[PDB]
């Protein structure tokens, strides 16, 4: 309810942060299935 | 901080340069007896030489509670300063409500009314979209995601022209 | 106060393009 | 949960949400759960994108966390907030912007014989009005030897090109011979002290005006934006600005099961506790667990 | 500020001296009103003095 | 407003003051109220000669003999020698010059 | 008459109204580090609020203010660095006692503003009578914890510290300043370790001499590990770590001032273990391996996983001319033990990329049989700043917990190492330094 934290509170807020990890989360498991496989 | 800290009674502020507050310290050979006096209330405590250097053991590492971040209230308090400075030239607009009575009406050409009821009623929407302070926290937000998109850098985040024009002289004369 | 999540890297280091000065304190001068 | 890769970037790092994933991860290490062997694999070209997508998640809460200094006065404003980018610098993997501007220029350039190939494909990191200026002055020496420059050194052909480059950019105003005396060095400790004092002169008036350019950008867009929406009427920009504070609500509840919009939506209810927490006593502000 | 606000409105308006009486306000004014309608009268008393 | 400061509600309410002293019209109607200090006191002096059944009667035409004669104060004092005739006077005017004209 | 949490409400309603001075906001900081108030943060944050909003500063109230923050142990970057804007304009206005006050509480906090340090080492070196030598050593703080490499300081400090015995709290603060410039001069060292035997007042000088000392390892003097193990109970568990390392850095036996020291930071961890950084979570699990004192069985084998994370952590994070110095001290660690031709240096030095047992990952490990040899390189930023040029202390920190997991770890320093001409000269160097440590290679 009230009175959260300091550490809770010391977040910035929209950030993005999330779109970064998202996009980490599925560019370098799908890139790492690239190089393995990878003929010219 | 750093770790360790080495100040504290030596060459400390022996006394208060307000009258708000006054401080008296009691330079002893070991402690020191402090004589704090601010308002009504008095304090008077016994602090060691080495009281004060246990003080920066522990950081206080004090960080702010924003409403959204710290970067978005600091472009928010510029649009409320920014606005304030448009405001304080509505503050300079002359009292047209003094002309309202009848003998003002019926003296003046009706074309020339037209425009002053015009104007009085501008007034009223410029002073009323100044004063919409809570539609400055979503103008903070167009220029937020322009800013951070800069700040993700793949060179750095505090890149800059000036210091990447002079790291080419060095990469462009010398050697290859 | 929300504002659209950003996923996007800057690769040029260009000036930052400082935008001309608006004529709402001439016009309301005026 | 953490990657083990995310967390030992959240290590050096000091915003709160990736402290307190480092804490309770931390915390798990004390009762007994193995640190995972991190991976000895991952190649020259996939390192570098992993770097590149960890540190943008140093940077993008450290960014959002250091206040710019709209509408102050003095340069100690504009270098708190170029010192605060410094350390989110070294906090995210990054090294000096002079170290690592630098590595940009021979990374892109590994292949060039000539130096109008080093104008072109050091393009994107050098200013126009820099580039432009070492252009001209490449056709003149173009002209002397009527065959391209090299970009070997040993060349006398790019010797005359390095003494003009040089009273270009002594024009420019940045210190050509004090900036290759600090990355070349010297022998004694004591020579090298006083050119190491002079180009960090150079370096700290430097990079306070790219941040004091970044400062005077954001203020005459925020005035530019403020100016333009002081010109509508006030039922306009409530309408405008629910429409919009809608739609990107609608975007985060479309989004179902992703982190970023259950991170998105859960900072919506922390701000509505904000509003909350300072009605109950605004003389106090928000109420912080203490 | 507006609980103020009422209070002040209110004890300006149910102050019955506070009601604008436009004859006490403009004398000039209402005594030309009067003969706007008074000489739309004598216009049609003419045109009977007439027939 | 200044620039970092805050707006004070004794400042917020001495504008709000300046609103509603030009509410007031700047020459005006002295239409006195009876107040409970006079109109109780008349009704103590009726009820002690025994016509407290009549008592609010007794009241009224004193509101009404001073309303009736109420004087016209411009800047809170008495302007003297000004008559104005009303609008309920000067419709009477018009419909008697209409109702002699009709004839 | 005598009330400490009534006169913090009547200091709360001082900075709290609406236009506090520059004299109020320092005043009512230096009251507050006297009090002792680190348990009300809300305070010291009212604080610093009304002191970063303060504009008049005379030289007078902002070196009460930045003695009172750095005494007071409160850390807020951004109202200490923009406190360095009146610091730079009041710089000749300053007396040479309160330009060492400004100069080590913005030195401290990490305020990197190039104009300060240049301008005030210029009136160090310039007045070099006019300053104490307490005067000297803050100055000698700031500038180093600021950023510069001022060694035109660092050299006229030591002829003070030659002439002037100095305090002890006066040659452990030169000491710090020297151990983070990397300069390890003996000349001047050895005159600030004399200043250890009237006794030490303070455990934070005696812990600060302490890892100033293994840092650019000297040797424990006898005086400073027996006033360490005496007041132990003075110092904060991030405190007590490096003294702890930085005795084990130097070659300090005694293992009762090891239970002193190590009796502080385990009860520590066993409460929040997430009370210190991993990287003083691993200069524990180097204290514990050097000296061999030990910890609680919950406590040392969790700071041994947190040498295994802050070890990869400073390798993901590695300065990419430390990544352009392995893969070159590999390649020629792939031609000492035999590769004439490059797929056979490029299929050899992916190969010596095994696996630590903490869970880490050494660059250069090589394994024949029963016998592990570890390369180490070591480029610049881990070597001293001086003209000999030796590597810090820290890189024996990292060999002799390799070497405690099984590893023969051979120093390869990029002083030696890129002064060599060709591969065959850089091979020979590596395979030398290998035969000095385990000649079974």
């Amino acid at each position: 309810a009230d009175a959260k934290a300091l550490d809770e509170l010391r977040k910035p807020k929209f950030s993005s942060k999330y779109l970064i990890q998202h996009v980490s989360q599925k560019l370098i498991p799908a890139v790492k299935e690239w190089e393995k496989s990878y003929q010219p | 901080l750093t770790t360790f800290t080495f100040s504290g009674l030596q060459d400390a502020p022996v006394a208060a340069l307000s009258g708000s507050i006054k401080l008296n310290v009691a330079a002893k050979a070991g402690k020191a007896e402090v004589t704090v006096a601010a308002g009504a209330a008095k304090a008077a405590t016994q602090v060691s030489a080495a009281a004060l250097r246990k003080l920066s053991g522990s950081k206080i590492s004090l960080a702010e509670v924003a409403r959204i971040s710290v970067l978005h209230s600091s472009i928010q308090n510029y649009l409320l300063s920014l606005s304030n400075e448009r405001y304080q030239l509505l503050s300079q607009w002359p009292d047209f409500t003094t002309m309202y009575g009848k003998d003002f009406y019926y003296r003046a050409h009706p074309e020339d009314l037209k425009k002053f009821y015009d104007a009085a009623d501008e007034y009223y929407k410029l002073y009323e979209t100044v004063t919409e302070f809570d539609s400055l926290s979503a103008l903070a937000s167009q220029v937020v995601p322009n800013y951070a998109a800069r700040r993700r850098s793949t060179v750095h985040p505090a890149i800059g022209s000036t210091v990447a024009d002079g790291a080419f002289t060095n990469f462009l004369l010398s050697k290859q | 106060y929300l504002a659209p999540l950003r996923s996007d890297f800057t690769e040029e280091i260009t000036a930052p393009k400082v935008a001309s000065a608006s004529n709402l304190v001439n016009e309301w001068n005026n | 949960a953490v990657s083990k890769k995310e967390v030992l970037y959240f290590l050096s790092s000091k915003d709160a949400e990736s402290s307190t994933a480092v804490k309770s991860y931390l915390k798990s290490l004390y009762a007994g759960a193995q640190v995972e062997a991190t991976e000895t694999d991952a190649s020259e070209l996939i390192a570098q994108l992993e770097k590149k997508y960890l540190s943008a998640q140093v940077v993008e809460p450290g960014v959002h966390n250091i206040a710019l200094p709209l509408g102050e006065s003095g340069s100690a404003p504009v270098k708190r907030y170029a010192a605060e980018l410094f350390n989110l610098g070294a906090q995210a993997g990054f090294e000096c912007p002079f170290i690592e501007v630098s590595k940009k220029f021979g990374q892109e350039t590994a292949t060039s014989e000539t130096v109008k190939d080093v104008l072109n494909k050091t393009k994107s990191y050098v200013s126009a009005d820099y580039n432009a200026a070492l252009n001209e002055v490449l056709s003149s020496v173009e002209a002397e030897i009527n065959g391209p420059v090299l970009f070997d050194g040993k060349t006398e052909g790019f010797k005359k090109f390095a003494a003009k480059a040089k009273a270009v950019a002594v024009s420019r105003g940045l210190p050509a011979d004090t900036i290759l005396a600090y990355c070349a060095g010297s022998a004694n400790e004591d020579a090298a002290d006083k050119v190491s004092k002079e180009f960090f002169t150079w370096f700290e008036s430097a990079y306070t005006a790219d941040a004091a350019a970044e400062v005077k950008a954001i203020e005459a867009e925020a005035a530019s934006i403020l100016d333009r929406h002081l010109a509508k009427p006030v039922a306009q920009i409530r309408k405008e600005q629910a429409s919009a504070y809608a739609s990107l609500l609608k975007r985060a509840e479309t989004a179902k099961g992703a982190k970023w919009a259950e991170k998105y939506l859960e900072d919506v209810k922390a701000v509505q506790w904000f509003d909350a927490s300072v009605a109950e006593a605004p003389a106090s502000g928000p109420k912080v667990a203490a | 500020y507006l609980a103020y606000a009422v209070t002040k409105k209110q004890e300006v308006q149910a102050d019955p001296s506070n009601i604008p009486f436009d004859e006490v306000l403009y004398p000039q004014l209402s005594e030309e009103l009067l003969e706007l309608e008074l000489s739309d009268i004598r216009e049609d008393e003419i045109a009977l003095e007439k027939a | 407003w200044k620039k970092g400061k805050t707006v004070s509600i004794e400042n917020l309410n001495t504008v709000t003051d300046k609103y509603a002293a030009a509410l007031v019209p700047k020459r005006k109607l002295a239409l006195p109220v009876l107040p409970e200090g006079v109109k109780k006191a008349v009704e103590d002096f009726a009820a002690s000669v025994g016509q407290a059944k009549n008592a609010s009667e007794v009241s009224e035409l004193l509101a009404k003999s001073l309303a009736e004669k109420a004087v016209v104060t411009e800047g809170g004092k008495v302007v003297e020698g000004f008559s104005y005739v009303s609008k309920a006077v000067a419709a009477k005017v018009i419909a008697t010059r209409r109702a002699e004209v009709h004839e | 008459e005598n009330d400490v949490p009534a006169i913090l409400k009547e200091i709360d309603s001082l900075v709290s109204r609406e236009a506090v001075s520059a004299k109020e906001v320092s005043d009512a900081a230096v009251a507050l580090t006297y009090l002792q108030v680190k348990a009300n943060r809300r305070l010291w944050g009212k604080v610093l609020e009304k002191a970063g909003a303060a504009q008049d500063y005379d030289a007078a109230s902002l070196t009460n203010l930045l003695w009172a923050i750095n005494t007071g142990g409160v850390e807020h970057f951004k109202t200490v660095a923009e406190l360095a804007g009146p610091a730079v304009s009041l710089l000749p206005s300053l007396s040479p006692v309160q330009l060492s006050i400004v100069v080590e509480a913005l030195g401290g906090a990490g305020v990197k503003n190039y104009e300060l340090y240049n301008k005030a080492s210029a009136v160090v070196v310039s007045k070099i009578g006019e300053f104490k030598p307490a005067e000297i050593a803050r100055v000698l703080y700031g500038v180093a914890f600021g950023g510069v490499n001022d060694v035109a300081l660092a050299k006229a400090a030591g002829k003070v510290f030659a002439s002037t015995e100095v305090d002890s709290r006066t040659a452990a603060q030169a000491l710090y300043a020297l151990a983070k410039l990397g300069r390890a001069d003996k000349a001047t060292v050895d005159a600030l370790l004399k200043s250890f035997k009237k006794g030490t007042e303070s455990a934070s000088d005696a812990a600060a001499a302490s890892f100033a000392l293994g840092s650019l390892s000297f040797k424990a003097e006898k005086a400073i590990v027996d006033a360490l193990k005496a007041s132990a109970g003075d110092l904060a568990p991030a405190q007590a770590v490096e003294a702890a390392y930085g005795l084990a850095l130097s070659g300090a036996t005694d293992a009762e001032a090891f239970k002193a020291l190590f009796g502080v930071v385990a009860p520590a961890i066993e409460k929040a273990p997430d009370a210190l950084e991993v990287s003083s979570l691993a200069q524990l699990h180097v204290a514990s391996t050097i000296s061999g004192a030990k910890l609680p069985a919950a406590v040392g084998s969790f700071v041994a996983k947190a040498f295994g994370l802050a070890a990869d952590a400073a390798r993901l994070k590695r300065s990419s001319a430390e990544s352009a110095l392995v893969a070159d001290v590999a390649a020629a660690t792939a031609v000492a033990f035999g590769a004439q031709y490059r797929p056979e240096v490029a299929s050899a030095v992916a190969s010596y990329v095994k696996t630590a047992p903490d869970g880490s990952v050494l660059d250069i490990a090589i394994t024949k049989g029963d016998a592990k040899v570890l390369v180490q390189a070591v480029p610049s930023s881990l070597l001293t700043s001086t003209t000999p040029a030796k590597p810090l202390g820290h890189v024996a920190a990292y060999s002799k917990v390799r070497e405690a997991q099984g590893y023969a770890v051979a120093v390869v320093p990029a002083n030696e190492f890129e002064a060599l001409p060709d591969q065959k000269a850089k091979a020979q160097y590596v395979l030398a330094a290998i035969k000095k440590v385990a000649p079974s290679f």
